[PDB]
C-alpha cells in the first residue's frame, strides 16, 4: 500500500509515535499503564482501568504506574498492545493499521524470542500491511546525516555504543550495559531518601524523574563541589509544597562514570564508549575518536559533554582530535532517523509483507533484520 | 577497658543501657519533658532547625548522663545506627553536641543490621528489621552488606495509630460518666496515641491466612460474599476519664490487616524479602532464601509471624517471583534474646571489640582537625588512617 | 626432592617430582570485594585466592592475572605463588627447587621477570623453565612426534622428531577456552537466559564443561538439531532457576574448527598441525601423521578425536595413514611430564642455581632456555 508509513520508537521511557512525511514526532507520551491504586469492586470509581499519556497525567495521585519495558524488553505483552492499540486510536494520529506500514526500534542484543513475539503482535494482533525492524544506532547517523561515526546512544532503559565506518556496523566491537536513565532516577530515590524526603509510592517515582530532568549538573572536579556548600535550590511540587535538593543534585548522576561506587559491576559510560573504538583496527581508530556522535535522552543532564570529554581524553591515546558532534535534538534524533529511513526507496526492498510472514514463518524477521 | 554504650533508637527510643549484656535497658521512652512546654515532645525529627535541636540533644545527653545511667562518659562512647539512611544532621548534630559540649575523647558507629548477625553467629544474609518508622530489608552477605538490594516500607505500628484511631473512631459507644452513650467524636476530638497503643499493645494480634482472608472479606463484602467469621467477644476498656471505651471484638482483627492488605500496590509487607530475592546474585541466594533473621519491635505482634510465613509462602508461588526464582523453603533463625534485643546486644559485644575498637573507630582528633566523619553516601570520605 | 609448579592462566597444578598426580591443584585468580564506605562485619580478608574465590563469588571482582599465556598483574601472580607454596603445598621455597613451565614463542619479559622474583623474592636454592608441549612427550614417553597443548590462554602446535624440534614449525594461536567461554555467553543471551557479571562469566563455564560436545557433521548436527529436541538437556543453576541450553550445546565448541564464528581471521586448530608438518622436513612427515598428540584440557570436549581425524585426514594424502594419539589423562599430561623430567638423574645437572644467577645475572634463563 503507497500510504505513508508510521514511525514508533520503542523507547522505555517514553514512546515517539508519527509518519516518515513528519519532520518531529508529533506524539511522545510515557511508556506505561497506569491503573488505580486502591483495587476497585465497586461501581462509581475510575471505569477502564487504562490510563494511557495525558489520561494518566490528570489522574497521576489516583492511579499506580507499572512499565511494561524494562532495559529494552516486554515483561508484560497485553499492556504493550494496549499501548501500541493507544498509539492506533483517535486519540493520536487516528489511521488505520492495516492501511499504513510501521516501522520499529529494537535495543541491539535483545533475546530473539523478544523480537519474534513482537513481529506475531503486529501481524497477528494487528493486520500490519508490511512491518521493518531497524537499529536504533543506524538510524542516529541518518538523522545526523553522516554514515561514518561512533554513536553512544544512552537511553532510559539501556545504554549501547556502536561503531560504525563508511556504512560498516562492527559487530564485535558492540557493547551493552543496563546501568542507564532508569537506574539514575532509582539511585536519586535512595540519596533523596538520604537527604530526608520519602518517594513511597509509584506515582512519587515520576517527581523524583521530574527533579533529575529539571535540576542535575555533572561536576568537573566532584570534591570541590563535595567541600564546597551548596545553594541547596528549591523545587516546587503541583501541590506547592518545596524540596532542597542540595549536594544530591550533581552526585547522584556520578555513577553513570563511576559506578563502582555505589557497588555495580560495570565498566562506566566513558569506559564503553573508549574500549567501543579499541576493538577497531587501528586505521580507523583515529577517524572514529575525530567522529563521535551523541544519542539518547541521558545526555540531555548540564555538563555532561564536557565531564565526557575530559574522560575520554585521559584514556585516549596522546596528540589525537577528539570531536563530539552532540545535535540539539538528541532526545528526539532516532525517530527522526526512521523516518528519514523510511522515506528512503531503499526501504521499499527492506521491508516484509504479511503475506511473506504467513507463507516463511517467524525465522523471516531474523534474516532481514540486518 | 571500660566498654560500652547503647542508644535509643526508634521502638528502640527506649533502649538505654551500657555494656555487656547484663545492663540494664533502661527504658526511656524518649521525650523532653521541659517545662515550658507542652509535654512531652518528642526530641528523635528530621528536617529540623539544628538549633532547636542542639539545644534538644544537649539537654537529653545531658539528662541521660547526668542521671539516667551511672556514664562517666569520658570514657565510653558507641553509636548505634538503627537507620544507613540517617541523613547528615543529625549527625552532624550528634557529633556536633560532642565535640564540643561534650567533650567527647574515638567513635564507632555501626548499623543494625550487623548488629544483627552477632548473635547467631551467622556472617550471612537476610535481615529484617522491622520497628518505628520506615521498616528495612536488607540482605547483609557475609561480609558487606548489600546494600544495592535494599527495601523500605512503613510502617512499623506508626501508622497503625490511624488505623486505630479512626477505627475506634467508628466503633462507637463510648460509655460515658453520666451513662450516656456518646458519640466519639464527639467527646474527644481524639484519643491520645498514648491511648492508642495501649490499647494496641495488649490488642491487637495476627489471624491465620485462611482466614486472614475472610477477614478481607468483610470489607469485601462482595454481592454478600462475606464469610469474616464471627468476631470474638467485646470488650469493655476501660478508658481513662472515667469513661469506658467499648471495643469490639472485631477490631483486634482489623488492625493488623494493615500490614497484609495487597492494593495495586504490591503486598509488600510480606514481599520485601522477594522483591530483594529477585534482586540478589544468584550465587548466594542459595543462603538467602532458608536463612532469614527478623529483628525489630514490631514482630512482637503476636500471630505475625504465622501469617507472615505463611504469606510469604504463599507468595512464593505467584508467579512472578515463583518462575523467577524456583523455590525453596525458608527457615528463620531466632535467637533467644527478643526482638528488640538483638540491637542492644550486638552493642554490649562490642565491648569485646576494644583492641579493634578504637581502631575503627573515628578519632576524635580527626575529627577536632577537620571534623569530618565519613559518610557513605560522600565523594571525600578522607582516609582517616592518614593520622 | 623438587618441587613441579605448572603456571596455568585457568588451574594451577602444584606438588613434588615423582608424584603420579599434582598435590594441590586450585584456579589461578585474584577475587577482591566490591567493598563500599559502609561499615563490613569481621573475617574480612583484603584478596581472596582460589577455593575462596570460588565460594564468595557474589561479592568478589574475579581478575586472572594471566591474559593470553602472559603475565599482566605480577604483584597477583607472586600471590598466587605464595598461597601455592606455604598454604596448599606447606613447603618453603628455599627448601626443594622448583620446575616451571612456559608457552613457546612468549614474550621474552616473561623469563627475565620469572627468574627475579623465584630466585630475589622466594629464594629458591635453583629453577628451570620448560617448555610445556616438550614435557607432554615424557608423559607419553615418545621422542618423536607432534602436541596439540590447548590451554585456557592461549593453544599453539610444536613438532618434535626424536627428541629434535623444528622451532621454524611452531605456530601460537591465542584462539583459546577463555574466548570460547565468553562467545558461549553471548549466544545464549540470544536464547534468553543472560548472563553478564563475572561470577555468571564462572557459572557459565562450569555449564559448558558439562554439556557442550564436537559434532562430526556441524551442518547436519545443526539440522538435526533445529528437527528434534532430543539434543536439548536442562542445567540447575546454584539458584533453584533451571535453563535449557538447546542448540547452543554443540555451537561453541564449532569455533575451535571455525574461527570465523569468534572473528579471529586465523585458520582451525585442525589446520594448524597440518600446515606445521607442511613447514617440517619431507622425511618426518609420515611419523608425525602416525603421531598426532593431544594435550591440555581444552581437549576433554566429548568426540573432539573424531572431528579431528575426519578434517586431518581430509587435509593428509590419501595413501598416508593418520592416528591420533588421545590418552585418558590429557589434562595433567604436561605436569606428569614435569614430574618424570625432574624426576630424571640426568636433569639434575640442568638446574640454574642461586649463585649462578647472581654471577651471570636473569639474562642466564635466555642462554640455558634450548
Ligand atoms: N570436559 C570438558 N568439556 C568442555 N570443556 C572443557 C572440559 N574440560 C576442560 N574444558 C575447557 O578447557 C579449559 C582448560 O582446561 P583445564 O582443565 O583448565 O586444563 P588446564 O591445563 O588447567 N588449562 P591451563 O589453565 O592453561 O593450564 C577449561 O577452562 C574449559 O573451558
Ligand atoms: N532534560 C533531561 N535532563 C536529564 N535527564 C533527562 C532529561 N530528559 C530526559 N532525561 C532522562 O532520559 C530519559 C529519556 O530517555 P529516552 O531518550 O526517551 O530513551 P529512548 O531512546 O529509549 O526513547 C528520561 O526518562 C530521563 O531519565
Amino acid at each position: 500500500i503507497a500510504n505513508q508509513p508510521v514511525v514508533i520508537d520503542n523507547g522505555s521511557g517514553v514512546i515517539k509515535a508519527g509518519f516518515a512525511g513528519d519532520q518531529i514526532p508529533k506524539y511522545c507520551f510515557p511508556n506505561y499503564v497506569g491503573r488505580p491504586k486502591h483495587v476497585r469492586v465497586m461501581a462509581g470509581a475510575l471505569e477502564g482501568d487504562i490510563f494511557i499519556g495525558p489520561k494518566a497525567e490528570e489522574h497521576r495521585g489516583l492511579l499506580s504506574i507499572r512499565y511494561p519495558m524494562e532495559h529494552g524488553i516486554v515483561k508484560d505483552w497485553n499492556d504493550m498492545e494496549r499501548i501500541w492499540q493507544y498509539v492506533y486510536s483517535k486519540d493520536q494520529l487516528q489511521t488505520f493499521s492495516e492501511e499504513h506500514p510501521v516501522l520499529l526500534t529494537e535495543a541491539p542484543l535483545n533475546p530473539r524470542k523478544n523480537r519474534e513475539r513482537a513481529a506475531e503482535v503486529f501481524f497477528e494482533t494487528f493486520n500490519v500491511p508490511a512491518l521493518f525492524i531497524s537499529m536504533q544506532a543506524v538510524l542516529s547517523l541518518y538523522a545526523t546525516g553522516r554514515t561514518t561515526g561512533v554513536v553512544l546512544d544512552s537511553g532510559d532503559g539501556v545504554t549501547h555504543a556502536v561503531p560504525i565506518y563508511e556504512g560498516f556496523a562492527m559487530p564485535h566491537s558492540i557493547m551493552r550495559i543496563d546501568i542507564a536513565g532508569r537506574d539514575v532516577s532509582r539511585f536519586l530515590r535512595l540519596y533523596l531518601r538520604k537527604e530526608g524526603y520519602d518517594f513511597h509510592s509509584s506515582s512519587e517515582f515520576e517527581i523524583v524523574k521530574a527533579i533529575k530532568e529539571r535540576a542535575c549538573y555533572l561536576s568537573i572536579n566532584p570534591q570541590k563541589d563535595e567541600t564546597l556548600e551548596t545553594e541547596k535550590a528549591q523545587y516546587y511540587l503541583p501541590d506547592g509544597s518545596t524540596i532542597e535538593i542540595g549536594p544530591s543534585r550533581f552526585r547522584a548522576p556520578e555513577l553513570l562514570f563511576r559506578p563502582d561506587l555505589i557497588g555495580e559491576e560495570s565498566e562506566g559510560i566513558h569506559e564503553v564508549l573508549v574500549f567501543a573504538i579499541q576493538k577497531s583496527d587501528m586505521d580507523l581508530r583515529r577517524t572514529l575518536f575525530s567522529n563521535i556522535v551523541l544519542s539518547g535522552g541521558s545526555t540531555l543532564f548540564k555538563g555532561f559533554g564536557d565531564r565526557l570529554l575530559s574522560e575520554v581524553k585521559k584514556l585516549a591515546p596522546k596528540d589525537v582530535k577528539i570531536r563530539i558532534s552532540a545535535p540539539q535534538e538528541r532526545l528526539y534524533s532516532t525517530w527522526i532517523g526512521g523516518s528519514i529511513l523510511a522515506s528512503l526507496d531503499t526501504f521499499k526492498k527492506m521491508w516484509v509483507s504479511k503475506k511473506e510472514y504467513e507463507e516463511d514463518g517467524a525465522r523471516s524477521i531474523h534474516r532481514k533484520t540486518f | 577497658e571500660k566498654t560500652a554504650v547503647v542508644i535509643d533508637l526508634g521502638e528502640a527510643f527506649t533502649k538505654c543501657g551500657f555494656a555487656g549484656e547484663t545492663g540494664p535497658r533502661c527504658i526511656i521512652p524518649s521525650v523532653i519533658k521541659r517545662a515550658g512546654m507542652p509535654k512531652p515532645v518528642r526530641v528523635v525529627q528530621y528536617n529540623i532547625n539544628t538549633e532547636e535541636l542542639y539545644s534538644y540533644l544537649k539537654e537529653f545527653i545531658h539528662i541521660l548522663y547526668f542521671r539516667h545511667l551511672l556514664v562517666n562518659p569520658r570514657d565510653r562512647r558507641v553509636v548505634i545506627i538503627e537507620s544507613v539512611l540517617c541523613p547528615s544532621h543529625f549527625r552532624e548534630t550528634l557529633t556536633r553536641v560532642l565535640f564540643k559540649y561534650f567533650e567527647v575523647p574515638s567513635v564507632l558507629l555501626a548499623p543494625s543490621h550487623l548488629m544483627a548477625l552477632l548473635t547467631l553467629g551467622i556472617n550471612s544474609a537476610m535481615v529484617l528489621d522491622c520497628g518505628y518508622r520506615e521498616s528495612l530489608v536488607l540482605p547483609i552477605y557475609e561480609g558487606i552488606p548489600v546494600l544495592n538490594c535494599w527495601g523500605a516500607l512503613p510502617l512499623g505500628g506508626k501508622a497503625l495509630h490511624k488505623e486505630l484511631e479512626t477505627q475506634l473512631l467508628e466503633q462507637c459507644t463510648v460509655d460515658t460518666s453520666v451513662a450516656k452513650e456518646q458519640s466519639l467524636p464527639s467527646v474527644m476530638g481524639s484519643v491520645p496515641e498514648g491511648v492508642l497503643e495501649d490499647i494496641k499493645a495488649r490488642t491487637c494480634f495476627v489471624s491465620d491466612l485462611k482466614r486472614g482472608l475472610k477477614i478481607q472479606a468483610a470489607k469485601f463484602n462482595i454481592d454478600g460474599n462475606n464469610e469474616r467469621p464471627s468476631p470474638p467477644p467485646n470488650v469493655d476498656y476501660p478508658l481513662d476519664g472515667e469513661k469506658i471505651l467499648h471495643i469490639l471484638g472485631s477490631i483486634r482483627d482489623s488492625v493488623v490487616e494493615i500490614l497484609f492488605e495487597q492494593d495495586n500496590e504490591e503486598q509488600s509487607v510480606a514481599t520485601l524479602i522477594l522483591d530483594s530475592l529477585i534482586q540478589c546474585p544468584i550465587d548466594t541466594r542459595k543462603q538467602l532464601a532458608e536463612n532469614l533473621v527478623v529483628i525489630g519491635g514490631t514482630s512482637m505482634l503476636p500471630g505475625f509471624l504465622h501469617r507472615l510465613l505463611a504469606e510469604i509462602r504463599y507468595l512464593v508461588e505467584k508467579p512472578k517471583y515463583k518462575k523467577a526464582l524456583g523455590t525453596k523453603t525458608f527457615r528463620i533463625h531466632t535467637p533467644p534474646a527478643k526482638a528488640n534485643c538483638v540491637a542492644w546486644l550486638g552493642g554490649a559485644i562490642f565491648g569485646a571489640l576494644q583492641d579493634i575498637l578504637g581502631s575503627r573507630s573515628v578519632s576524635k582528633e580527626y575529627y577536632n582537625q577537620t571534623g569530618r566523619i565519613p559518610d557513605w553516601c560522600s565523594l571525600n570520605n578522607p582516609p582517616l588512617e592518614m593520622m | 626432592a623438587a618441587l613441579v609448579v605448572d603456571n596455568g592462566s585457568g588451574m594451577c597444578k602444584a606438588g613434588f617430582a615423582g608424584d603420579d598426580a599434582p598435590r594441590a591443584v586450585f584456579p589461578s585468580i585474584v577475587g577482591r570485594p566490591r567493598h563500599q564506605g559502609v561499615m563490613v562485619g569481621m573475617g574480612q580478608k583484603d584478596s581472596y585466592v582460589g577455593d575462596e574465590a570460588q565460594s564468595k563469588r557474589g561479592i568478589l571482582t574475579l581478575k586472572y592475572p594471566i591474559e593470553h599465556g602472559i603475565v599482566t598483574n605480577w604483584d597477583d601472580m607472586e600471590k598466587i605463588w605464595h598461597h601455592t607454596f606455604y598454604n596448599e603445598l606447606r613447603v618453603a621455597p628455599e627448601e626443594h627447587p622448583v620446575l616451571l613451565t612456559e608457552a613457546p614463542l612468549n614474550p621474552k619479559a616473561n623469563r627475565e621477570k620469572m627468574t627475579q622474583i623465584m630466585f630475589e623474592t622466594f629464594n629458591t636454592p635453583a629453577m628451570y623453565v620448560a617448555i610445556q608441549a616438550v614435557l607432554s612427550l615424557y608423559a607419553s614417553g615418545r621422542t618423536t612426534g607432534i602436541v596439540m597443548d590447548s590451554g585456557d590462554g592461549v593453544t599453539h602446535t610444536v613438532p618434535i622428531y626424536e627428541g629434535y624440534a623444528l622451532p621454524h614449525a611452531i605456530l601460537r594461536l591465542d584462539l583459546a577456552g577463555r574466548d570460547l567461554t565468553d562467545y558461549l555467553m553471548k549466544i545464549l543471551t540470544e536464547r534468553g537466559y543472560s548472563f553478564t557479571t563475572t561470577a555468571e562469566r564462572e557459572i557459565v563455564r562450569d555449564i559448558k564443561e558439562k554439556l557442550c560436545y564436537v559434532a562430526l557433521d556441524f551442518e547436519q548436527e545443526m539440522a538435526t538439531a533445529a528437527s528434534s529436541s532430543s539434543l536439548e538437556k536442562s542445567y540447575e543453576l546454584p539458584d533453584g532457576q533451571v535453563i535449557t541450553i538447546g542448540n547452543e550445546r554443540f555451537r561453541c565448541p564449532e569455533a575451535l574448527f571455525q574461527p570465523s564464528f569468534l572473528g579471529m581471521e586465523s585458520c582451525g586448530i585442525h589446520e594448524t598441525t597440518f600446515n606445521s608438518i607442511m613447514k617440517c622436513d619431507v622425511d618426518i612427515r609420515k611419523d608425525l601423521y602416525a603421531n598426532t598428540v593431544l594435550s591440555g584440557g581444552t581437549t576433554m570436549y566429548p568426540g573432539i578425536a573424531d572431528r579431528m581425524q575426519k578434517e586431518i585426514t581430509a587435509l593428509a594424502p590419501s595413501t598416508m595413514k593418520i592416528k591420533i594419539i588421545a590418552p585418558p589423562e590429557r589434562k595433567y599430561s604436561v605436569w606428569i611430564g614435569g614430574s618424570i623430567l625432574a624426576s630424571l638423574s640426568t636433569f639434575q645437572q640442568m638446574w640454574i642455581s642461586k649463585q649462578e644467577y647472581d654471577e651471570s645475572g636473569p639474562s642466564i634463563v635466555h642462554r640455558k632456555c634450548f
